[PDB]
RNA sequence: AUCGCUUCUCGGCCGGCUAAGAUCAAGUGUAGUAUCUGUUCUUAUCAGUUUAAUAUCUGAUGUCCUCUCGAGGAC
């Protein structure tokens, strides 16, 4: 469970945001939000690395309470 | 005092300065490096770092044309040279090598100078424009 | 087909390169912790690591 | 309505001539540091030096006998 995606975000949230938002439920160690290139815009979605398991299943629970910009965040196990 | 081994720093700005300011300008490209005249670009050009320049190992008919031609006109390289193709230091030291190793109110006011349209079988009286 | 005769026998019967890099950072070395399934760890960073860690 | 060609219209990517006109700036030394580039250790084990720990450096490849590195026997 170490790692989840996080769907439906916008691109004025960055790594940072993440960092702290998902560190306010437990802390993130590897923090992975692309950054797309070509049009040099974020299409938000993302992964998340943890200390190990417990934290992540207790993230599965807590979790998907997070909302970005108005909207929804998806959060779930990988 | 000028002269001295030359630097890849030094080299590739001269790429970087032929490519911008073109071939003929030396003077120019001169002026940006340090330690290096104009003659000692421009040589440094041709003679090595052109990339017309044919870096590689000589074929075998490269080595019978040389050694002929050698043979024809002994220690002239600058005529050889651009027969074979080659920079003359490089065939000479190939050819060293080969037996080496063989052995005012004009605009504001008033309309500049007026041409009312001509009037055509028709009727522009009526016409007038809204403001904006 | 010896082996299908025995997994029909033994089944349920109802189916649910870096070479002196990591000598000078310090991994790829024997190391043990005991309290941690007498786990092995390949390098001093990663044990010192091992003292944060769920498990 | 479709295909092809054409016309118009719109949108998105989207520096003259001369003798080339003429001419062309670099101090030194004593110490010392930093930053670039290139190249080298899959070595196995043990003993010692050494290190905060590494690292590094320094030494050799169970013993005996027989036969032609291999085989057998005794430990």
């Amino acid at each position: 469970d170490a790692t989840v995606y996080v769907g439906g975000l916008d691109e004025k949230v960055s790594e940072p945001l993440l960092w702290e938002l998902f560190l306010q439920a437990g802390p993130v160690v590897n923090t992975h939000m692309p950054k797309d290139r070509v049009t040099g815009q974020h299409q938000g979605y993302g992964f998340v690395e943890f200390l190990s398991e417990e934290d992540a299943d207790y993230a599965i629970k807590i979790m998907n309470m997070i909302k970005l910009y108005g909207k929804p965040i998806r959060v779930n196990k990988a | 005092i000028k002269g001295g081994v030359w630097r890849n720093t030094e080299d590739e700005i001269l790429k970087a300065a032929v490519m911008k300011y073109g071939k003929n300008q030396w003077s120019r490209i001169a002026s940006l490096l340090h330690r290096k005249s104009a003659k000692q670009c421009k040589a440094r050009w041709y003679e090595w770092l052109d990339p017309s320049i044919k870096k590689t190992e000589w074929s075998r008919e490269e080595e019978e044309k040389l050694l002929h031609l050698a043979k024809l006109m002994p220690t002239q390289w600058r005529t050889i040279a651009p027969i074979i193709g080659r920079t003359a230091a490089q065939c000479l030291e190939h050819y060293e090598f080969l037996l080496d190793k063989a052995a005012g109110v004009d605009y504001n006011a008033e309309i500049p100078f007026e041409k009312k349209p001509a009037l055509g079988f028709y009727d522009t009286s009526e016409e007038n424009y809204q403001a904006l | 087909e010896e082996e299908e005769q025995i997994s029909e026998s033994e089944s349920e019967d109802e189916e649910n390169i870096p070479y002196w890099l990591y000598k000078l950072h310090g991994l790829n070395i024997n190391y043990n912790c005991e309290i941690c399934g007498n786990y092995t760890y390949r390098g001093p960073k990663a044990f010192q690591r091992h003292f944060a860690e769920w498990r």
